[PDB]
């Protein structure tokens, strides 16, 4: 879903299980996690209900 | 409500009492009497209409003969000179001096970059090239993108540098040759002579993005036509930033078809529907792909990947046969992401023998799967190519020609043909021209067939320009009448030379640009397109010209005379011409040329005066000083002589030739003697009538200004304070009311034009004209064109004294054809005079045309500039309307209702004049409106294409195409 029309590269995503991995492993540090779950809100239309 | 004896009695009083002033103030038997009193300082021979075409048809085959044998040699030196190139990586150590456009020519620069020393040049300033230049090298134009300095690139640089003693050497022996230029495969352009380029990259903040490779002309002799076919994957996995990408790689692949290639552009998730609204190949031209490009744009992406519909589709798409097609190279090229499977079946079959190339392109950052593409691209003689940028595209969806020339490289000799382009705007800033091309090819070791490995590519391309102002030099019109032209035809339809075509390039669409996502300093892409502008959409068209046209598309000979129907130089009239075409194709070329006569203009007169005394009196008759007893006399910009020039400020152009014929003799060794001299003839014609006529009767009441526009361009308006209005062309073979009062037999009235600027209404006055008319030995000539301009108030008082200048019963008018309103009665209609008449009772005029009063023809103008719409100038087509009189009938009664009322309008038409007189019931008595009737250009978007090319216009292909060597390498992708 991380399918958007721009050609911002986003690393962190859920394509794949090794993929999927790190970025739950990333989210569990703490680093950066703010930023991966914009994302997450953006493939489903942005802030709306 | 009057009569229609009464209108029928009225009418005749006042088409005699218009002309009656006309037919005595202007002095039309005059200039006819002293035309024919003299006789033998001319003589009067003909225009030969077969043999002029055919003098025609071979300037224009040793010109591009001419130019073809330099492009021969030019090739020649660098095929030897490439094979003896050791391709060295040192260059640091010996510098390439080379001189670099787009650069900053200041001498304190200095930055030297290492491989490279670059040139300061001279720069003369120059004719034949309107900007400064250096004949003593050749420039280097390397793309932006491209690094120089690179051994790709330093390489080029070395080998390439000797053409320019080629280069020389050509214009050497033609001191008239246009830009001579190398395009290399490289990207890298070197042209003669050295001048600095438009667009340099940094020093303002407009950056050119121009290749070479992408250019037409490379193209056209890079390989042969082809009839592609892009087949795009939509699948669900392309949405995202790879269908972005895709959207913007068609719209660039498209570019680099031309009108000789075919191409049509569908798309498959699970089903093959196609993009738009064509279903076979189209012809790729302008609008087509402008309808291709517009389709490609608003796609979505959804569902499955099926790999076997989508070649299926095309395959199908491919073996029309029934529509009109290129026949040459067969290609389709898919972009999409990954694919899993490869399809294998469905090329068994239908390409079992490899006829079809297939070319994969793989788009955007993805993790799909690319083995089986790239198998697909290997398994078809095709190649492969990413895109993962925007930045990626232009170079990628241009890189096919080096495949698709390899069988070209193979053929040799017989592959070196010189092929002429469109007619397209300069690089440069030249103006309109059109390039032959040859093909270099590498032939490394060919004594003893060593190598081959990249042997089948081409070097490059080699181009040379001419000029269409140099084509226009060797058809003279000169002799002609205003109304005769010669007209140039590709086999393709489009017109090398006409009167019609114009700089402006040709527009497609109403243009809408979005102030709101435009930031102010990115300098978008200006344009590349060619100016293809077609027979029947330079002149109006019948059936009997297409007949014409495609009679000369196939390289036949011939001549035609029939009644066809002229549009005028201002856009305002429609008048019916009896012509006589005659066309005869160029033998070198494709190019077939032909010529337009009026019946009548078969005869010219050639100046016979030679006497010492007899030119020099005829000669002081147009000095400036001299206008108080001659009249505000002009002067047309010929090129009279090669030393004086064209001016547009006309005091300033008739001293510097008047000077000319008194400091020199008009003998003139290096300047056309009769040219100047039916100039002399005609002044001295056009004084005895304003001598011993127009000065006698030196004001008629009526009358404010009186002209003869003639032949030899000498104009004369009679008082100086009226030559101050007269806001015509000098060029009189540029003036419209000239070229409309040459076809009528009767008087013309011209009528002014509504709102604008400068004084043109009461000031100046509605002119009437008309040409003069003699008979030598009874041969018919008209030489001239004598006139009035009228006075608009005095006219009234005539025409008051059963409509009152104030009247509420009834109001009547008078329209020339064309409808325009000259004449009214009421007063709030004649403050708006020489207006459009339908823009003022539309509900009348639109009645006028079902009763048959009159007719119209609308036209689309391709080349003209618009107001954007919201969705300084961009081209935009237009549509055109011109009325004009179909009935020859003289009178028309009836009566028109809007619902609820009548009017009963009575029309009569003057007799001996274009003019027409109709009485009709106030308007105010019956309050209607229908919706309001217009005349002027009308931006449109017409006409539809998807109905055009389902019967498309007739066309011949190029006989030779180069494709599918069987020796051709097909192993590298
Ligand atoms: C005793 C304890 C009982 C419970 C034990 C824990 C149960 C674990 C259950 C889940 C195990 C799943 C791991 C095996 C597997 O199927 O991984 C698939 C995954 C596929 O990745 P791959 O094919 O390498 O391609 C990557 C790019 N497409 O391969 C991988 O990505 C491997 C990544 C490393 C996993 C750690
Ligand atoms: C031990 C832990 C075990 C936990 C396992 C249990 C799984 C939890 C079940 C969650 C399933 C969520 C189903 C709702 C859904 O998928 O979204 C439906 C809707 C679809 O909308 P769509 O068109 O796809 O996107 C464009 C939006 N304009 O879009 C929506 O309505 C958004 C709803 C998404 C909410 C997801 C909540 C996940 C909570 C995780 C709990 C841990
Ligand atoms: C409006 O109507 C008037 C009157 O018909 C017309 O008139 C000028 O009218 C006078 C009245 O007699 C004419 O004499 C005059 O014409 C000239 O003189 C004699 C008359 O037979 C002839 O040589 C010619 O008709 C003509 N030649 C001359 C005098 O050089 C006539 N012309 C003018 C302009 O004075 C107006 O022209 C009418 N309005 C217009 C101009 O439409
Ligand atoms: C490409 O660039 C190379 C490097 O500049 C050019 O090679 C150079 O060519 C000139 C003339 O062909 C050589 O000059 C000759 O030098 C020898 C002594 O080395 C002398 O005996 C000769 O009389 C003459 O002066 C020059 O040396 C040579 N450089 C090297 C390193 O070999 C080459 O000409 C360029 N190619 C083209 C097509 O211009
Ligand atoms: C015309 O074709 C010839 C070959 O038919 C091309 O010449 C080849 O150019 C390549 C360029 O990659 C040369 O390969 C290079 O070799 C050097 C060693 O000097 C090496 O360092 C590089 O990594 C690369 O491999 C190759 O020498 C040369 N072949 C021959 C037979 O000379 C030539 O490029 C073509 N013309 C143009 C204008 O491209
Ligand atoms: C164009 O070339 C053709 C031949 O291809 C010329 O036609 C010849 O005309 C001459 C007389 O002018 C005849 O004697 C020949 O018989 C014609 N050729 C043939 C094969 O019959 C034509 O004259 C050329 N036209 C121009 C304008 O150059
Ligand atoms: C241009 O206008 C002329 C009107 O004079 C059109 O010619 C007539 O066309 C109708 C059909 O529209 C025919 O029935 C008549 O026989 C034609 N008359 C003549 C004298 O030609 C002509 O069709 C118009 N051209 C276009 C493209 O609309
Ligand atoms: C079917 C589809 O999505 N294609 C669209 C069409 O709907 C739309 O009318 C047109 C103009 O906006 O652009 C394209
Ligand atoms: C400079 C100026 O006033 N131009 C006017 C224009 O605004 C108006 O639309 C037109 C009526 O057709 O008359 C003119
Ligand atoms: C060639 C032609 O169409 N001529 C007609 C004529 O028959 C008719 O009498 C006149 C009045 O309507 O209109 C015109
Ligand atoms: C536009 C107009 O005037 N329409 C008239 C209306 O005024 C009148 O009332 C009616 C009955 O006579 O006939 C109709
Ligand atoms: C063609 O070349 C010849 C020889 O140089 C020259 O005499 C002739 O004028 C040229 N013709 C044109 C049209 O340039
Ligand atoms: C067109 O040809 C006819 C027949 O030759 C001729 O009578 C007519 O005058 C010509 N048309 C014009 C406008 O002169
Ligand atoms: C003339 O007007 C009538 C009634 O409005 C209409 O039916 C007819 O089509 C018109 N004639 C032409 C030539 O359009
Ligand atoms: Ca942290
Ligand atoms: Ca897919």
């Amino acid at each position: 879903r991380y399918d958007f029309e721009d050609t911002e590269v986003r690393r962190s995503n859920f394509d794949n299980f090794p993929q999927a991995l790190i970025s739950v492993f990333q989210v569990l540090t703490g680093e950066d996690w703010n930023s991966v779950m914009y994302n997450g809100i953006m493939a489903y239309g942005g802030p709306s209900y | 409500f009057p009569s229609a004896v009464t209108i029928k009695s009225w009418v005749d009083k006042m088409q005699e009492d218009l002309v009656t002033l006309a037919k005595t103030a202007s002095g039309v038997h005059q200039l006819v009497d002293i035309y024919e009193k003299y006789q033998d300082l001319y003589t009067v021979e003909p225009n030969n209409a077969r043999q002029l075409v055919e003098i025609a048809a071979r300037d224009i085959e040793k010109l591009l003969s001419n130019r073809s044998k330099a492009l021969v040699r030019l090739a020649l030196e660098a095929e030897k000179v490439q094979a003896a190139h050791q391709w060295r990586e040192d260059f640091a150590s010996n510098e390439v001096v080379y001189y670099n456009a787009k650069d900053d020519l200041d001498p304190e620069k200095n930055d030297s970059e290492p491989g490279s020393q670059r040139i300061k040049p001279v720069f003369i300033d120059d004719a034949n090239f309107r900007r400064q230049v250096s004949y003593q090298h050749a420039a280097v134009h390397i793309p932006t993108d491209i690094y120089e300095g690179s051994t790709i690139v330093l390489n080029e640089l070395n080998w390439t540098s000797a053409l320019d003693d080629v280069f020389k050497k050509n214009r050497e022996e033609d001191p008239s040759l246009l830009w001579q230029v190398f395009g290399s495969a490289t990207g890298l352009a070197r042209y003669y002579p050295a001048s600095p380029w438009v667009d340099n990259s940094r020093t303002p903040n407009k950056i050119d993005l121009y290749d070479v490779r992408r250019r037409p002309w490379y193209i056209q002799g890079a390989a042969s036509p082809k009839d592609m076919l892009i087949l795009v994957d939509v699948s669900g996995s392309v949405s995202g930033l790879t269908l972005k990408l895709i959207r913007t790689s068609v719209s660039e692949m498209l570019e680099t078809l031309s009108d000789d290639d075919f191409v049509n552009v569908a798309s498959f998730n699970s089903n093959a529907q196609d993009v738009s609204c064509f279903q076979h190949l189209v012809q790729a031209n302008v609008r087509n792909k402008k309808v291709l490009k517009d389709a490609v744009n608003n796609i979505t992406a959804k569902g499955i990947t099926d790999y076997k519909k989508g070649f299926s589709f095309a395959f199908e798409q491919l073996l029309n046969y029934n529509v009109s097609r290129a026949n040459c190279n067969k290609i389709i090229m898919l972009f999409t992401d990954g694919g899993e499977e490869r399809a294998q079946e469905i090329f068994a079959k239908y390409n079992k023998d490899k006829k079809v190339r297939v070319f994969t392109f793989s788009v955007g950052q993805h993790n799909y799967d690319r083995g089986p593409i790239q198998w697909m691209a290997c398994e078809n003689k095709g190649y492969y190519y990413e895109i993962p940028s925007i930045g990626a595209i232009r170079i990628n969806t241009q890189e096919y020609l080096d495949v698709l020339g390899r069988p070209m490289v193979l053929a040799g000799d017989k592959a070196k043909q010189v092929q002429w382009t469109n007619v397209y705007l300069d690089a440069l800033e030249l103006g309109l021209v059109i390039t032959g091309t040859l093909p270099v090819f590498n032939i490394t070791g060919q004594f003893e067939n060593k190598t081959n490995l990249k042997n089948q590519l081409i070097l490059g391309v080699m181009g040379v320009d001419v000029s269409l102002e140099d084509i226009k030099r060797l058809t003279p019109r000169f002799t002609l009448c205003p109304n005769g032209y010669y007209f140039a035809i590709d086999p393709n339809g489009y017109v090398l030379l006409h009167p019609n075509l114009q700089p402006k390039p040709i527009g497609v669409g109403i243009p809408t640009i979005n102030l709101r996502k435009r930031r102010p300093n990115v300098q978008n892409p200006k344009s590349q397109e060619p100016v293809t502008l077609d027979f029947l959409d330079a002149e109006l068209e019948n059936d009997i010209k297409v007949e014409i046209r495609n009679k000369m598309i196939d390289g036949e000979s011939g001549e035609k005379t029939f009644r066809t129907l002229v549009k005028s130089q201002d856009e305002r009239y429609i008048d019916k011409g009896n012509r006589t075409y005659t066309w005869t194709p160029v033998n070198g070329t494709d190019y077939s040329l032909a010529l337009v006569l009026p019946t009548y203009s078969f005869y010219y007169i050639k100046a016979k005066i030679e006497e010492t005394i007899t030119q020099a009196r005829y000669s002081e008759t147009l000095k400036p000083d001299n206008f108080e007893e001659s009249g505000y006399t002009f002067l047309a910009p010929r090129d009279y002589c090669s030393d004086l020039k064209p001016s547009d400020n006309n005091t300033e152009f008739l001293l510097n030739f008047n000077e000319f014929i008194d400091r020199k003799t008009p003998n003139n060794p290096s300047c056309n003697t009769d040219l100047i001299n039916r100039v002399l003839l005609d002044a001295g014609f056009t004084n005895e009538l304003v001598q011993n006529y127009w000065s006698k009767q030196k004001n008629i009441k009526g009358v404010k200004a009186r002209f003869v526009v003639t032949d030899g361009g000498i104009t004369r308006v009679y008082p100086k304070e009226a030559g101050e209005n007269w806001q015509e062309n000098p060029e009189t073979y540029e003036d419209s009311f000239y070229k409309r009062s040459l076809d009528n037999d009767n008087y013309v009235f011209t009528a002014p034009y509504f709102n604008k600027s400068g004084p043109g209404a009461y000031e100046s006055g509605i002119m009437v004209s008309k040409a003069v008319e003699i008979y030598i030995q009874g041969k018919l000539l008209k030489p001239a064109v004598v006139g009035i301009k009228i006075d608009v108030n005095s006219w009234i008082e005539n025409f008051t004294k059963d409509c009152k200048r104030n009247s509420d019963v009834m109001d009547c008018v008078i329209l020339d054809d064309g409808g325009f309103l000259l004449m009214a009665n009421h007063d709030d209609y004649t403050n708006q005079i020489g207006r459009f008449f339908g823009e003022i009772d539309p509900s009348l005029m639109r009645h006028l045309v079902n009763i048959s009063v009159y007719a119209f023809n609308k036209s689309y103008d391709y080349q003209s500039v618009c107001e954007p719409g919201a969705a300084s100038k961009q081209s935009c087509i237009t549509e055109q309307t011109q009325y004009f009189f179909d009935n020859d009938s003289k009178s028309f009664s009836g009566v028109l209702d809007c619902g609820n009322c009548s009017r009963i309008f009575h029309v009569e038409k003057l007799m001996n004049t274009n003019l027409i007189f109709i009485m009709v019931e106030s308007k105010g008595t019956c309050p209607c409106d229908t919706r309001l009737l217009i005349q002027a250009e009308q931006t449109s978007d017409g006409p539809d294409p998807c109905d055009m090319v389902k019967q498309p216009r007739y066309r011949k292909g190029p006989d030779v195409c180069f494709d599918n060597n069987v020796l051709e390498d097909y192993t590298d992708c």
